[PDB]
C-alpha cells in the first residue's frame, strides 16, 4: 500500500482487478517546515547585569 | 426554472474533525469506517450530480 | 448568469464540475 | 404568418424584460448549500 | 521572517500553519486580529514594523490514481485535486 499508486489503488478497494475510471486513495498534505514565534522587540533587556 | 444539480463538496474526517494532532488520528481509528462510509457517500453524490 | 449569484480554509473542498459552462 | 412571428418577437422580448427586473429556484438550491456549509463550519467553534 | 511559505507560527493567539501573502488592505490602530465570515483565522498583523499578512492553508485536496484498466496497461497517473503546482 506504499509502493506504487497502482498498488495503493488496489489495495484501496480490496480486490486484485481495476477496471478504467478513477479512484480517490488518499489524501494529499503540506507538512509544516519551520516554526517560527514573533513577539515585541521593545521588551529590552533588565540593567541587572 | 428547473435546477439540474448544485456545488459538489468533498469532506473528510482527517482534515475537519482533527487538525494537526496525532491523538486524534489514533482515537479515529474506531470510528474509521463511518468516515469511509460518509466519504463513499459524498464521492456517490458527486458523481451522480 | 448575472441574476443568480472562507468555506475552504478547514478541508471542505469543492469539486469543479465535469462540463463547464461553455460546454453547456 | 407575420402576426405570428410578431407576436413570438414580441413574447420573447417581454420574457426578456421581465427576466431583467429574481430567480426562485436556481437561488434556493445555493441558499441551502452555503446555510449548510456555514453550520458545518460554525459547529467547530 | 518568511513569507510565501508553509510555515507554522504564534501570534500570541493561535498556533496556525500556513503561508504569509502580503496584503493590499489596512488595518486600525488597535485592530491585533482579524476574521471572515467563517470561524477561521485569516488575517493577523505582524507586531515587528506593524505589517499585514494573509492566511492561508496549503494542503488541498487529496490524491486521485487515473487507472487505465486491467489487461490493457501497468502505468497510472497521479492526478492532485485542488492544489497549486
Ligand atoms: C479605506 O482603506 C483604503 C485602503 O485599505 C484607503 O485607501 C482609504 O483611504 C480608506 N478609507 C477611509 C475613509 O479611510
Ligand atoms: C524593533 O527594533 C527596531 C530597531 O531598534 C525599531 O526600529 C522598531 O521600531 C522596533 N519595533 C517595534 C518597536 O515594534
Ligand atoms: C502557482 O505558483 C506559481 C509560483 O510558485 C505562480 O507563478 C502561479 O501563478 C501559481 N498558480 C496559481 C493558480 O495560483
Amino acid at each position: 500500500c506504499a509502493l506504487d499508486p497502482l498498488s495503493e489503488t488496489k489495495c484501496t478497494l480490496k480486490s486484485f482487478t481495476v477496471e478504467k475510471g478513477i479512484y480517490q486513495t488518499s489524501n494529499f498534505r503540506v507538512q509544516p517546515t519551520e516554526s517560527i514565534v514573533r513577539f515585541p522587540n521593545i521588551t529590552n533587556l533588565c540593567p541587572f547585569g | 426554472i428547473l435546477p439540474v444539480s448544485m456545488t459538489k463538496t468533498s469532506v473528510d474526517c482527517t482534515m475537519y474533525i482533527c487538525g494537526d494532532s496525532t491523538e486524534c488520528s489514533n482515537l479515529l481509528l474506531q470510528y474509521g469506517s463511518f468516515c469511509t462510509q460518509l466519504n463513499r457517500a459524498l464521492t456517490g453524490i458527486a458523481v451522480e450530480q | 448568469f448575472n441574476k443568480v449569484t472562507a468555506q475552504k480554509f478547514n478541508g471542505l473542498t469543492v469539486l469543479p464540475p465535469l462540463l463547464t459552462d461553455e460546454m453547456i | 404568418q407575420k402576426l405570428i412571428a410578431n407576436q413570438f418577437n414580441s413574447a420573447i422580448g417581454k420574457i426578456q424584460d421581465s427576466l431583467s427586473s429574481a430567480l426562485g429556484k436556481l437561488q434556493d438550491v445555493v441558499n441551502q448549500n452555503a446555510q449548510a456549509l456555514n453550520t458545518l463550519v460554525k459547529q467547530l467553534s | 521572517l518568511v513569507k510565501n511559505k508553509c510555515v507554522n507560527f504564534n501570534f500570541n493567539g493561535l498556533t496556525g500553519t500556513g503561508v504569509l501573502t502580503e496584503s493590499n488592505k489596512k488595518f486600525l490602530p488597535f485592530q491585533q486580529f482579524g476574521r471572515d465570515i467563517a470561524d477561521t483565522t485569516d488575517a493577523v498583523r505582524d507586531p515587528q514594523t506593524l505589517e499585514i499578512l494573509d492566511i492561508t492553508p496549503c494542503s488541498f485536496g487529496g490524491v486521485s490514481v487515473i487507472t487505465p484498466g486491467t489487461n490493457t496497461s501497468n502505468q497510472v497517473a497521479v492526478l492532485y485535486q485542488d492544489v497549486n503546482c
